[PDB]
């Protein structure tokens, strides 16, 4: 259901998994590795950015866009008003787009593998599969995420 | 340049294949090999036939059997020869003439191939990078298909 | 293109003591309607430009996340000083959210450098207005490439 | 001795030590051939298109590799008798119209035992298992 | 799912995360300490193995009673007629314990977060949950695990 | 049990054939030899595995056996330098048995013999006293109080 | 350009027979050598040298030619992990050889075949394909424009 | 001067002193910080090379191919015929730059300091001075290097 | 093949490396005399006055250390043909009144090219310039 504590628990882990300077840079490109290993297929959908050469300033600037969307909407988790608003505006910009929401589950898929990898053996893979949701339906809206 | 087989790929190409890579069984080649073709052969029907002495329409025959091991060696020699390019020449100019004079056998089969290995690879390597992989398949497969038609 | 590699490691260090993963959204927006409330003074016409994000009442959850992308983006742009490709990239993309919006004005930015000029060093620990200086200007030029 | 399920086992094991990664192969491969046309220096007649008179060239170097890339695919497929006869025709067919002696055969498997050997050390080395499976080997790829 | 290439790449990273010697109990303990975090009844119902005290040798020997199992079980993912046999005894070893197919899935999520927490960011998650779905239905048989 | 010094040379020689990396094929090829000469040793004793369908070496329900007896054996040499829980682990594997009419002591000598002759044919440089220092406590623990 | 492990290489293997360690007669009968098998590719090309005495190799003048030669080659080789400046000689060493008329690109493409012929004579397991990756675009921008 | 075993001897110090790689342009960048700190009007004659700023690729090719052409001199010392063709090939392209000869002064004291810097004690500056005269005379013709 | 300019040069180089300044000297020399005895036993009979009997003394170790002296003057002077034809004829004289077969001198070229190889490496030992260099060599010391 992602309550208050799961959500205290993700931001905790979150923290440390992300990481100071480089190690971001490092933890996005992995986690971008990561999804299109999972679909190879999804890597189309990114042209507008460059995804043919994932370490072109392209791509790299729209890895560095996501990780701080995660980071910025993780941190609001803890403030409802706050945490919707902007899950709305990152709808507003993935919704032109005419994304399959599978692909949303893909990256969930990503993202654990990825701060799980990072973050350890403790890693609360429960926790985040039910805050990821949150996120997810807040930015797609398909009730696959209800 | 830009997009050459360099150094690094190298040593990367070989880190992906080395892990995958299983040097006492079959098992792991042979699935490695075998989901190759399935592949190709889903998106290229006529190119089964281009294998009907090794029963390309059975891959699990004895005979298509040895024969992904064959290719999967050839692959992996190659893969081994990146570290010292005078020899792989020599190399890849042999495996050429072996696909060389054999119909069908076209660059486009090879282009069609190298995307059926970016679509097995992934599923069964770890920390597999499409990048360099394909830069250092594709300077095998040139030399491979140096004469060839499109 | 920017700074150099010494003044950037300051800068990045200095920013990091004050925004990173571990710090939580509520100190985020606190230092976003610091820095807000700040720029509407200097330049009170620009205020308006705000509406969309319910500028009207700041402690809105609205105008909350509005600040916290606004960080996230300084926050971006800062930690890749040191990668001038990836950074021009990142500027060119904040330009255009901004050229594509109308009533900005490029006295806005020279503001919003002032405030931060003046908000930051009450925030991190024995602040280098020329390292920052350094690194801000080309930074705020970059994305108010094109406003008049 | 026998070349049973068990020597099998031990042959592929000592065999991927001797053989590794890629790393060592170029030493691997010289030390053996270097061998052979020492034991058998008539031999190398045979070997006029790849340069058997240099061993140090680029072209003998790839045969090299190919005889090597051959015993590892025999050696992996030990276990499979099926899929191993298969390949061991094939590698038959290769040598058909060369006239291949079995005494040349022989040489050769003691330069390869020599060899890995060489790679593992005597301390473990398995003379009787080798032997045995390399007998399997030449033999298949001499019709029998 | 779990198809022949996901089952060999579980077998790699499996092999991985295990490790030698006693490296072994240690991933052991942390998958049973993640279990008993994520669903805290689970607990009392292994007071047969002392579980009252994951320390103690009762407990330790069933941990690596479990890890072994997985083991050898991961070790057949590729003989389907040795693999389900397998699976087949220890289902009638699990059948008469009248145990609640819930808590295999969240064994799952633990055995993830602890082989992914271990092997790091390249951990095929994906293909862990298919292939362990083939591992709970053949010990469970429930089709949630289909 | 056995020393520590023993234990570290059991486990470095066993892992060299078993490990989570090798094939679960060259796990029962293992097995099969392994059985097949405590049959030829003991043959009154084949009977008992009638139940794994011992009929069939080379059938999923055996191989899973011998795969399963391996893993125990496997389990057992990773828990030498761990006194307390090997103990604990033994007496598991002891039940296992005794519940099993028809299980003499000697036939767990015979198993013993077999795996001294087996092993060194896959393991290099053998160590016949380190493996017996550290097995022949692990047998008699399992094999403890059966006929 | 080219790699920075590609590089290394490059400069490893040209290092071993050209350094400021030795002597300027080693470094002229490498030139020779180069120069020799490029008339023979396009003998078409000699008479552009007519104004360095190619007429009689063995001169003091060709053989400052051929050092010459030889030292912009070291200079870009020495250069190849300086992108900025290495454009910059690059450049400079394209306007030395535009302004002389009856250059073909085509030329720059018979020199690189003979340097992949010449060198691996001279270096220890010369490698190809490092060599390929650093010398074609250094070749492309010093022939960047001409015929 | 500058006799055969003073050649020999100015190689040896020079490959010495010179080195391989990227250390080779810190020698470069030396010697030309020399040359302006003790001549600082003869900057203004290299503005054709961005003298303005040293750290310029312009300046830094123009370093590499004074040093590469002060090398290939030095290796010539052996043979007269190669030597003095090449002075003359160098001396054709100074020439129309109608540059004081003075300079080529300043341009030997730096070049000795610096080779004597980093070559250390043994470095025998008489050879130096000897062996440089025969340089610059070949290059200007001004019989001050006489 | 042929000991062309290229040729001299990558054995100038690949010689300098094997024979260096001084250290591996002994060792080399008696790796080299060691085969060419083993392959030549006949021979050490004409080395009578320096122990050929035994080349672990003093006195054969100082005879190995002018033989290697004198094949580093000939490969220093293999590009001048001038001074090295000259040097060569030296050498002829000091071989003339001892009757050594042409057959011997190719030993010692075998000799001398394990000896290098085995100090650089077979992994960049050029067979083909030195056995074209060494003829050159050898046969000049023959007379012709
Ligand atoms: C700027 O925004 C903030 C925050 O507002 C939020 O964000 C906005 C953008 C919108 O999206 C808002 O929807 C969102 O809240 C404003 O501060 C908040 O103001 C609200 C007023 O709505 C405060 O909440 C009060 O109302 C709640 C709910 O009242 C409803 O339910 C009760 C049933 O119990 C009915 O009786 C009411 O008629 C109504 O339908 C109420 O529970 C609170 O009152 C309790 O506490 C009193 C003691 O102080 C007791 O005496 C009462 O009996 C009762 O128990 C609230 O009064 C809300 O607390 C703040 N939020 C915060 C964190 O400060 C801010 O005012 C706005 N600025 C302006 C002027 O625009
Ligand atoms: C002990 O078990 C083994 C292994 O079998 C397994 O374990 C058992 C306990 C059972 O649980 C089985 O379900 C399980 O697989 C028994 O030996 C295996 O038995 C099968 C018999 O089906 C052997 O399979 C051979 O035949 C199949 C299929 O044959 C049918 O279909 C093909 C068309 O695809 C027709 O062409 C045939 O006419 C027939 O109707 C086939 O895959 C193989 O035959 C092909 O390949 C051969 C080369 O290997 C050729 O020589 C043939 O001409 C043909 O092309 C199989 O040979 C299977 O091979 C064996 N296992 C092995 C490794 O030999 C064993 O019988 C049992 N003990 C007893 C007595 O019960
Ligand atoms: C291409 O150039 C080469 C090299 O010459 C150099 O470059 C040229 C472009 C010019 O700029 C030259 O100034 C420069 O040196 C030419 O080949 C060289 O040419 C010289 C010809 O002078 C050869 O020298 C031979 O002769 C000298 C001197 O001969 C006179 O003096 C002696 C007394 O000392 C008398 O005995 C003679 O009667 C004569 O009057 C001498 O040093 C050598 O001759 C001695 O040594 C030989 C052994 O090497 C003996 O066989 C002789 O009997 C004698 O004792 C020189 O052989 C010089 O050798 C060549 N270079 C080489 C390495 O051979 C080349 O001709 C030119 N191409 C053309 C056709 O123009
Ligand atoms: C839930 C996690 C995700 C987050 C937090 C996220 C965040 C973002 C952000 C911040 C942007 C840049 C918006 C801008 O400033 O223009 C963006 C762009 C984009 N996202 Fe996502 N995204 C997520 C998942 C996905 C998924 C699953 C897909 C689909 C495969 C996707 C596809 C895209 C595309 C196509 C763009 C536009 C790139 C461009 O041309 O600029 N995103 N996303
Ligand atoms: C780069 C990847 C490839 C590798 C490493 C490879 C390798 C090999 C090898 C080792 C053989 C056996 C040679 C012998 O022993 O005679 C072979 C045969 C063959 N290959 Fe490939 N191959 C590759 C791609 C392809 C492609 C793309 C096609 C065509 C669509 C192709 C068609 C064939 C055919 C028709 C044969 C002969 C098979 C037979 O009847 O024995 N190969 N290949
Ligand atoms: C240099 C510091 C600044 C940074 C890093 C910054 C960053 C951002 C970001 C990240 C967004 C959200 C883009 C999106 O996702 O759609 C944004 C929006 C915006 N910014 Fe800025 N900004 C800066 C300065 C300014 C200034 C000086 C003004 C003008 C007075 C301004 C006006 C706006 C407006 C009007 C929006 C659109 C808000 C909306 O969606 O309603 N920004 N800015
Ligand atoms: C130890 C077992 C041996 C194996 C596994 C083996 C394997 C191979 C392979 C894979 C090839 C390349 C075939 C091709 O691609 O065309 C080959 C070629 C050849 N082998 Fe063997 N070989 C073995 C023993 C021998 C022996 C004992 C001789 C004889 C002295 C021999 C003589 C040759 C010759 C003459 C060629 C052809 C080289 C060429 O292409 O010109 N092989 N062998
Ligand atoms: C798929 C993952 C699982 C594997 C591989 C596994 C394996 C095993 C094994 C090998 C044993 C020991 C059998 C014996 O030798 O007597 C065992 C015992 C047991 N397992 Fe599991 N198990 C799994 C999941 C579970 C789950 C999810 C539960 C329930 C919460 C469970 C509860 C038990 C209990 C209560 C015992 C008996 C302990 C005792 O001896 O007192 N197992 N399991
Ligand atoms: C010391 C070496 C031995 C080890 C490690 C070992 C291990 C095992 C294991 C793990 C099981 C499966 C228990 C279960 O999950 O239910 C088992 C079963 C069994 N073992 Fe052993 N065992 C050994 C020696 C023997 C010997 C010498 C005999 C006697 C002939 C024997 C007879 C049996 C029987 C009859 C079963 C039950 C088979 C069935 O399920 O039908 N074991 N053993
Ligand atoms: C990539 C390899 C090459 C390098 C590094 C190179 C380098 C040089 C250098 C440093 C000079 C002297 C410039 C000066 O100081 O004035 C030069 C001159 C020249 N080069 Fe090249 N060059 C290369 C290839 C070629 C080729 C392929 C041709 C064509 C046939 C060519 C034709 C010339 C000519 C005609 C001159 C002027 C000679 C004169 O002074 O009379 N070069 N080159
Ligand atoms: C003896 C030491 C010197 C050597 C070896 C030397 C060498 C060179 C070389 C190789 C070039 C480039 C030629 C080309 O490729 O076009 C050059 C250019 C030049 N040199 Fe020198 N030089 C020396 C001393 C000097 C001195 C003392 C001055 C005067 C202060 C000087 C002024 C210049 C100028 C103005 C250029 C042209 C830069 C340009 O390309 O714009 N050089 N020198
Ligand atoms: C590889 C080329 C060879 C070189 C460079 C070489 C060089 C020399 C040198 C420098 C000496 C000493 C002369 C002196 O100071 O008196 C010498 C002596 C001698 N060499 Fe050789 N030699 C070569 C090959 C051979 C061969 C092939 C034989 C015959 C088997 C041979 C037999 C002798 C004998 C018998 C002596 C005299 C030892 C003595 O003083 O008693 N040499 N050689
Ligand atoms: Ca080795
Ligand atoms: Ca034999
Ligand atoms: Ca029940
Ligand atoms: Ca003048
Ligand atoms: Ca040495
Ligand atoms: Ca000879």
């Amino acid at each position: 259901d992602c309550n208050i504590l799961q959500r205290l628990k993700v931001k905790m882990q979150w923290a440390k998994a992300y990481g100071f300077g480089t190690e971001r840079a490092k933890f996005g490109n992995s986690l971008w590795t990561s999804i299109f290993n999972y679909a190879p297929d999804a890597r189309d959908l990114f042209k507008s950015v460059k995804s043919e050469d994932m370490r072109s300033p392209q791509f790299k600037a729209h890895i560095a866009r996501v990780i701080g969307g995660l980071d910025r909407v993780i941190s609001m988790f803890d403030n409802e008003d706050a945490l919707n608003a902007d899950l709305e505006h990152l709808k507003s910009q993935h919704d032109p787009r005419g994304l399959d929401a599978l692909n949303f589950v893909v990256f969930g898929k990503a993202l654990f593998a990825t701060v799980g990898g990072q973050f350890g053996v403790c890693f609360d893979l429960p926790a985040w599969e039910s805050c990821y949701k949150v996120i997810a339906m807040g930015i797609t809206g398909n009730d696959m995420f209800s | 340049s830009s997009n050459s087989c360099t150094t690094e790929d190298r040593r990367e190409m070989q880190l992906m294949w080395a892990n995958v890579w299983s040097a006492q069984f079959t098992g792991r080649r042979l699935a490695i090999a075998q989901a190759v073709f399935k592949d190709l052969f889903a998106h290229v029907p006529d190119a089964v036939g281009l294998f009907d002495r090794v029963h390309g329409t059975e891959i699990d025959s004895s005979e298509f059997k040895a024969h992904c091991i064959r290719v999967v060696n050839g692959l992996d020699s190659a893969i081994g020869l990146l570290s010292d390019p005078s020899t792989l020449n020599e190399q890849l100019s042999h495996l050429a003439t072996q696909h060389q004079e054999r119909a069908g056998v076209t660059k486009g089969g090879f282009s069609a191939i190298a995307q059926s290995f970016l679509r097995v690879m992934p599923q069964v390597a770890s920390c597999f990078n499409p990048d360099a992989w394909s830069r250092c398949f594709n300077r095998i497969t040139n030399g491979m298909t140096e004469g060839l038609a499109e | 293109e920017f700074c150099s590699e010494a003044d950037a490691t300051i800068v990045i260090k200095q920013w990091n003591q004050i925004y990173n993963a571990g710090i939580g959204a509520k100190s985020r927006w606190t230092m976003g309607n610091e820095i807000f409330s700040s720029l509407f003074k200097l330049k009170p016409e620009s205020e308006v430009l705000f509406n969309n994000v319910n500028v009207a009442n700041m402690s809105s959850g609205a105008f909350h996340a509005h600040t916290v992308r606004v960080l996230s983006g300084l926050d971006m742009g800062i930690n890749y000083l040191n990668d001038a490709g990836t950074l021009t990239s990142l500027t060119a993309h904040l330009a255009a959210q901004h050229v594509a919006r109308t009533g900005l004005k490029a006295v806005y930015f020279d503001a919003m450098g002032k405030v931060l000029m003046t908000v930051l060093p009450s925030l991190i620990d024995n602040f280098n207005p020329d390292a920052w200086r350094n690194c801000l200007l080309p930074l705020k030029n970059a994305i108010a490439k094109g406003l008049p | 001795s026998e070349c049973g399920p068990l020597q099998r086992l031990k042959v592929k094991r000592q065999w991927a030590e001797a053989y590794g990664s890629g790393n060592g192969r170029e030493e691997f491969g010289h030390f053996i051939w270097a061998n052979v046309f020492k034991v058998a220096p008539s031999a190398r007649d045979m070997f006029k298109r790849v340069r058997g008179d240099n061993i140090y060239t680029p072209a003998f170097r790839a045969h090299a590799t190919r005889v090597l890339g051959g015993l590892d695919m025999c050696v992996a497929l030990l276990d499979d008798e099926s899929v191993l006869n298969t390949q061991l025709a094939h590698l038959a067919s290769q040598h058909s119209s060369r006239g291949v002696s079995a005494e040349q055969y022989n040489v050769v498997e003691h330069a390869v035992m020599m060899g890995v050997e060489h790679e593992i050390g005597q301390n473990v080395f398995d003379k009787d298992a080798w032997q045995a499976c390399l007998d399997v080997i030449t033999s298949g790829i001499q019709g029998n």
